[PDB]
This record gives structure tokens, C-alpha cells and sequence, in this order.
């Protein structure tokens, strides 16, 4: 199958050329909303933690797949293990607000506490990369405060991605990347 | 749509569990990948 | 009880025969899978008999004497070359075993096609009838005949690192000549592949 | 093919399935699954590498105890070239129609 | 009832020959899916435990009845008693993955933790015996890790078996096998 | 099918609680045991 | 002028092409004869290209430089093995020859499929156009393509003692670089059998 490469129009040749037969595909596991819905760990800070999806490590499955889209939208679910009373604050609210029990506050109930949070940012859709290294302060879901927070998790809901970006793998030194695979 | 296993209706209104979308006035890439040219550009022999 | 079996251009005829035993299914499962992208092909010329020696069955053999034969084996015909020209194959086996004394010999044999045979225990032989089989009783038949499909955890298998089937022949009763029988009985096998399919041509040596 | 309009070359791509060493010469590879194309008005060629394996799925990662690749090799040859010395061929890769990917996992990386 | 034994065709004679009458049978308790659905104990390892059905002892009811089929399929339910956070990983994923909370992770909730796991192997159906003593590394449901795991259980769901194999009982020394039976 | 005692529908979708089967294109042993020959091979007397 | 030729799973593509030349007939004659008793069979996997070098065409070559290539030749693929496994064969040839300079080279070549070629006389080359042919004129085409059926005094031939076809390539005009062309031109051939049929299996070496 020959064509003009400079066209950039996608050209997918198939096995039927030399006499194969194309099989059936089931792509559920690569679906954006499916693959990004799960918890990923973020190293917390003792008291105040601004909820931000860019704090996830870049090499994690949720971190990497997030960063491959310039423009992303989703709700948020958090799972927190903390002491005291976990207080949440909406986007753009003053830091002095986190001390008010009137704001949403989850009294400590062991082992941990799970919340579901709406998309609170003013911008129609958020961004992983911004041209203006820093990202604007308006990108965040708000912050949470507690006497101390031991663990923090993010789970995206209804994820939507736009304008894909490079996704890199580990570069082997030898001809292949050889890892020890689970075996009995 | 995402990963959800409940065969029964969510206990809380759709208005609470999620943020409500609004309107105004795989979309692009699937419509792009569906136009891929699978053919042969030249005459076929045998 | 006359039975004529034709595979390809080759045949076999048996005047004393108890019939055929179809293992695990009457006909092959789906050949064309999602894993080969439809690049598999059927090789017609590969289906035909080939003969091999098993052992010599003598009075000294007690109960429990067994002979493993793993399939496919070293094959110098067309079927052998395929294994070197294609990285993925599958096929069913049509197996026939022949032990000829005269009708005055005694004792009995049990032949079976055992999938995934690794180190069967001595006691486990008492239950060996669970697999497809036929008895060779010199009182009656000189021939055992078995047909079995392709089994495996994959739809196509690589016969270099995996042998799905193992032909096993066990002595359930020891031989007795009784002065009118053959002094010993030699056991041969006549085996043909069935429903061979291949994919993935290798390069050559040059 | 990036070369100038006065240079012409002819190439061969081929798929070497696992179980045997991959081919070191185009004549050896000509027995595999392969395609062949040359330069001209159209600058771009597209070749679909089949999914051919025993098991219906294949691991993405490469296990450390795997000495030789399980999925085999692909080989790219240069049949010949008119006056093409020092001319570049850029290559690209993208999913096919039936490409399917499943079982998410966080491997670090 | 006489026939040719060499035929291997099944021949079942009945009591009506000498004048009996065959009774009614209820076989529910020998049904494959029914009999194999229950928990069986497996001796764990301190931290990483690869989920494998062949780790069950061969003499246990679930272990033995499993090993009588060359080719088996089923889902899996696990019941684990552990310290810390139990992290599960799908088949064929690197061992370095078990340290990520993004992967399914069950925070410690006493007394124990029960999960339901899908059949994750690439092979269409798994095998108890493989011709190639070792079994290929691709046979497993994945692994689980925790600070320490005290107990581990396997429960098969939707079990399906193929190509039966020998099932052995205990060989008595005397004419019978005499055990002490529960009595008041 | 297996050992399950719930007379009410499972709370989670069939797609989550279990792995979804696919199709392509006691089965054998019960069809084997049902063909067993119960008869007498020779003539009956009395 | 783009042309794509597919034989089996192999293909070839030519952007400068004058078309195909069908020798002596458009399609094969009767395959099934009285002489084989209907034991002939068609081999599908044998039909596909194979590549070989011819020579290097340089300015020093005068008119009359010719290169014989007899068909079938030594073949290490499936088609080669057939010749050793079957005592009678037949097939047609689909021949393609490629000489790539640039369009600033000059001179011309004449390729022809000559049945029963034995010691053609020097003067006889002026009439060589009688056989199927195409001119390779670097001004225009880099490729010559010819299709010819099976010819012979027998319906099946034994390729050990007889080679029916001979590919011959003659220089009608000598090469000229004119400083903008390739200094020399190498000539290759891409050839596939067609309509192969075989009969009469040999025994093996074992």
C-alpha cells in the first residue's frame, strides 16, 4: 500500500493485502473515562493540601495518561486518611476559610474518609500545560485541611481529554527492556 | 460511562453526586481514524 | 468386522477391529481465531499416515509396563518440514496401534491418548481409563484405533516448546503364550495428523 | 522517503515470527510476510504488522527472564538505491484498525 | 449383560436385569460449579503472594477436585487477613507495580478483607498440568502485597473443567480404611 | 449456577461482579454417559 | 503509470511501467491430461516472487552483450523443494526485470523469454524480437514485465533434464552516462512461477 506520506492523512493498511483477515477488536480497557477512573497516590502535606491533579507523579498510570492531553475535564473523588476534622473549600476561596466548620467538614471516622467533589473551577476546561513551568492559580479543585493528613488519593470521574500530547516509555539500554515478570 | 458497577439507581440525585453540565448555542479523533485509507493505490495483479 | 481408513492417498485395512473411539469431541473446534488475524492456512498434503515402532511386548513385562510417545514426533515427511517453516500450528490426531500375535496368545493392552502427560503416578494408572482408549485383547482384536482433536490453552500451538498429546500404552495383563501363541508380540503405530493449519512463515537458513 | 527528486530507492519490510533467528539478508527474508515499495510521486508507504500469536493477547512489558522476544522481529531492508547515498527515510508508527489494549496497571515508569 | 469390553463404549447395566427397579438420583452436590465454590486455605508468604490456584494443597477438597481436570476456567474470590494496605495487580504486570496505591488497594478494615477478582489471564483457559513440573508464568490471577498477610483464601466462581484426570484416594493397609466417625 | 443464595438482584452490574464472556464464529461427558447401553445383548428367557 | 503485481502474499510496485506483455497465450492450456491419470495436484503456496542478480550493465558492453538465465533455477524456497519431491511438474512464468539508473542515462536493453534456447547465433540476435519481449529504455521505464505459459513437447516436464524457458537480456544500445546519469546500472530480476502442478511423489532419503 503506497501513498504520499507528506499528506499526513491517516493511512492504515491491513493484513488482507497479502491475504490475511482482520480480526475483532475490543478496546474497552483503553477508553479514556474507563482507564482514568481509579485512585492514585499523592504525597500529602501535613495540614493544607490544595487539590490539584498535577501533583500526581508523572510516571504513575493515572499521572502519565493525564499529562498526555492539553485540556482535560473531570469531577474528583478523594480518599483521605487524617487526624481531626477534614475541612474542604471550593475553588478560589480564601485560605482563611479552611478554619470554619461551616464549610464542608468530615468528622473523623476510621479507617479513612471518602468524598465526592464537583468540578469547581471557573474555566470551562482545565489544562495540563499552560503557555504564559507554573500553572495559573485558578487551576485547582480547592483545598483540604486537617490536623494532619496521612494519605491522599485522587479519583477522576467523567474524564474528558482534548488535544493529545507525547507519551513516553522507558528507553532501554539493550535491544529490549527486560523486567522480571510474575511467575510461579 | 466510566468504571461503575451499580445495577441499581444511585441513592443521591444526579444533581448532587455530579456537577451538572450546561449547553451553549470519540468526536474528532475517532472520526479521524475511521477515515483511514485501507485500499491499494495502484492496480492489483493476481 | 472389516474397516478401511483412508487419509490422503494412504490407507489401512483391518479385518479384526472393534471400531473407532472419538476422544473428547466428534469434530474440531473453531479454526480461525482472533489471534492469527486470519493469516492461517490449511495444509492438505500433510494429512497421511506414518509408521513407528513402540516396543516388544513379552511375558516378562508385569502389570504397569507403560510406554510414552509424545506427539508430534520427529517426522521426515511433509509434516516434519512444516514444523520448521511455520511458527504456529494445530492439528488433530488419528492414531492406530497394532500388536499381532495369534488368537492363542493371552494378556491385554490399554492404549490411550493422554493430553498433557507429565510424570503420571503408579497408582494413577488404575484410573488411566479416564482418557480415550481401547483395549487390545489378542483373543479378539489386533488393532486399536483412536481419533482425538487438538487441545491446548492456545488456539494455535508451537510444537517446539509444547507437545499437547502423548500416546501411552500400558500392560493390564501380562502375555501368555500357552504354547500355541506367538512367543512375543511387537507393537507398532500408524498415525496421521488431521486438520493441520499453519501460520507465520519463518525465514530460511540462507 | 525524504531524499531529493533525482534519487530513487527500493525497500523491503518484513515480519519475522518467533522461534527462529530473524533474517540477515533480503533473500532470506523474502520467505516471510513482507512488502516492497519504491520511491516516486507518493513519498509515503504504510505497512500493517499483523498480530500473530498463540494466545489471544500478549504482554506489553518485556519480562526479564525472556531472552528472545516472544512476538518476533520486524526487519527493514534496502534492496537498492539510485544515487541515494546520504538520503534519509523517516519512519512513523501508529495503532491500526483492530489494535486493542486492556487491563490498566500503574507500573511506575 | 455381555458386550465387547475392548470397545470402550460405556455400558451401564441396571438392576432391572435380575428384577430390581432403578431409583431417582439427585446429583446437585457433585456439580462442578457447585462443589468448587467455597474457600480453601493457602499458606501465605509475608509480603508478595502471587495468586495461583495450584498453591492449594493437593489433598484438600478444592485442591484435589481442581487437579482432576487438565483445563479449567473460573473467576476468583479472595479473603485476606493482613496488616496495612492490600494492593492487587492484574496478570502480567511488573512486580514494581505493587507499590502504587493507584492499583486496586483495600485499606485495612477488621477483621479481614474480601475481594472479587476477574479472570485476568491472556490464555482462553488455564491448565493444571502443562507439558513443556513447572507451569508457565502466564498462569496466574496476579499478585497481592501487604505489610504482612496472616491468612489467604481462594474461592472459585463459575468454574468450568475439561479433560478429566486421575483422582486418588488413600490406600488402606488393611482390607478397609477405618476412620473415627463423629458420634455422640 | 454455582453456590449463590440471593433471591434479589446483585447490587453491581453483571459487567463488574464478573468477567464478561465473548463468543466466536455437561456438553461432552453427559452426552457420553447418556448413550450407555442398558440392554441385554443376547436373547432373554423367562 | 503505476502498476501493482501481487503473487501469493508477495507484491511489487512500479511507478514507471509500460505494462505487461503476454507471451504466446493469455491463459494456460489444459492442465489435466491423459498421461497423469488425474493424479496431478496444484500447489498454491509455491506461487510467489523470488529475486536474483543478472549482471552489471556498463558503458564498455557493446551491442550483442547477452545474458542467459535458464528457468527453473536453483530455488531454496518451497518451489525448490517441490522439484525434489515430485517427478513431474509444469508451470508458467511471470518475469520482471529491473535496471535502475536515472533518467539521464542512455542506451537500451531487450529482455525476452526464449523457449528452448540453445546456442543462438550472433546474427540471429537481430531477429530476437520474435520472442516475447519489452525494451528497457532508461529514458522511460526502469522495469520490464513478461508473462508466458508452460510450453513443451510434453504436458508435464521433468525439470532435472529439461529447462523449457530461458530468460535472455541483450544490449541493443550501449550505456551513456552523459555526466548526469548513473555510472553503471545493475540488473535484477523478480520472478514468480504460475499455475504450478505436480505429480509422482518420490520416496525420501531415509
Amino acid at each position: 500500500t503506497t501513498s504520499t506520506g507528506e499528506s499526513a492523512d491517516p493511512v492504515t493498511a491491513t493484513v488482507e493485502n497479502y491475504g490475511g483477515e482482520t480480526q475483532v477488536q475490543r478496546r474497552h480497557h483503553t477508553d479514556v473515562s474507563f482507564i482514568l477512573d481509579r485512585f492514585v497516590k499523592v504525597t500529602p502535606k501535613d495540614s493544607i493540601n490544595v487539590l490539584d491533579l498535577m501533583q500526581t507523579p508523572s510516571h504513575t498510570l493515572v499521572g502519565a495518561l493525564l499529562r498526555t492531553a492539553t485540556y482535560y475535564f473531570a469531577d474528583l473523588e478523594v480518599a483521605v486518611k487524617h487526624k481531626g476534622d477534614l475541612t474542604w473549600v471550593p475553588n478560589g476561596a480564601p485560605v482563611a476559610a479552611l478554619d470554619n466548620t461551616t464549610n464542608p467538614t468530615a468528622y473523623h471516622k476510621a479507617p479513612l474518609t471518602r468524598l465526592a467533589l464537583p468540578y469547581t473551577a471557573p474555566h470551562r476546561v482545565l489544562a495540563t500545560v499552560y503557555n504564559g513551568r507554573p500553572l495559573p492559580t485558578s487551576f485547582n479543585y480547592g483545598a483540604i485541611k486537617a490536623t494532619r493528613v496521612t494519605e491522599l488519593l485522587y479519583r477522576m470521574k467523567r474524564a474528558e481529554t482534548y488535544c493529545p500530547r507525547p507519551l513516553l516509555a522507558v528507553h532501554p539500554s539493550a535491544a529490549r527492556h527486560k523486567q522480571k515478570i510474575v511467575a510461579p | 460511562s466510566g468504571n461503575t458497577g451499580s445495577i441499581i439507581n444511585n441513592y443521591y440525585m444526579q444533581q448532587y453526586q455530579n456537577s451538572m453540565d450546561t449547553q451553549l448555542g470519540n468526536d474528532w479523533f475517532s472520526k479521524l481514524a475511521s477515515s483511514a485509507f485501507s485500499g491499494l493505490f495502484g492496480a492489483l495483479l493476481a | 468386522r472389516i474397516l478401511t481408513t483412508r487419509n490422503g492417498h494412504t490407507t489401512s485395512t483391518t479385518q479384526s477391529s472393534v471400531g473407532i473411539t472419538h476422544g473428547y469431541a466428534t469434530a474440531e473446534d473453531f479454526v480461525n481465531g482472533p489471534n492469527t488475524s486470519g493469516l492461517e492456512t490449511r495444509v492438505v498434503q500433510a494429512e497421511r499416515f506414518f509408521k513407528t515402532h513402540l516396543f516388544d511386548w513379552v511375558t516378562s513385562d508385569p502389570f504397569g509396563r507403560y510406554y510414552l510417545l509424545e506427539l508430534p514426533t520427529d517426522h521426515k515427511g511433509v509434516y516434519g518440514s512444516l514444523t520448521d517453516s511455520y511458527a504456529y500450528m494445530r492439528n488433530g490426531w488419528d492414531v492406530e496401534v497394532t500388536a499381532v500375535g495369534n488368537q492363542f496368545n493371552g494378556g491385554c493392552l490399554l492404549v490411550a491418548m493422554v493430553p498433557e502427560l507429565c510424570s503420571i503416578e503408579q497408582r494413577e494408572l488404575f484410573q488411566l481409563t479416564l482418557f480415550p482408549h481401547q483395549f487390545i485383547n489378542p483373543r479378539t482384536n489386533m488393532t486399536a484405533h483412536i481419533k482425538v482433536p487438538f487441545v491446548g490453552v492456545n488456539r494455535y500451538d508451537q510444537y517446539k516448546v509444547h507437545k499437547p498429546w502423548t500416546l501411552v500404552v500400558m500392560v493390564v495383563a501380562p502375555l501368555t503364550v500357552n504354547t500355541e501363541g506367538a512367543p512375543q508380540i511387537k507393537v507398532y503405530a500408524n498415525i496421521a495428523p488431521t486438520n493441520v493449519h499453519v501460520a507465520g512463515e519463518f525465514p530460511s537458513k540462507e | 522517503f525524504t531524499g531529493p527528486t533525482d534519487a530513487k530507492a527500493r525497500y523491503m519490510i518484513a515480519y519475522a515470527p518467533p522461534g527462529m533467528e530473524p533474517p540477515k539478508t533480503p533473500e532470506a527474508a523474502a520467505h516471510c510476510i513482507h512488502a516492497e515499495w519504491d520511491t516516486g510521486l507518493n513519498s509515503k508507504f504504510t505497512f500493517s504488522i499483523p498480530y500473530l500469536s498463540a494466545a489471544d493477547y500478549a504482554y506489553t512489558a518485556s519480562d526479564a527472564a525472556e531472552t528472545t522476544n516472544v512476538q518476533g522481529w520486524v526487519c527493514l531492508f534496502q534492496i537498492t538505491h539510485g544515487k541515494a547515498e546520504g538520503d534519509a527515510l523517516v519512519v512513523l508508527a501508529s495503532a491500526g484498525k483492530d489494535f486493542e489494549l486492556r487491563l490498566p496497571v500503574d507500573a511506575r515508569q
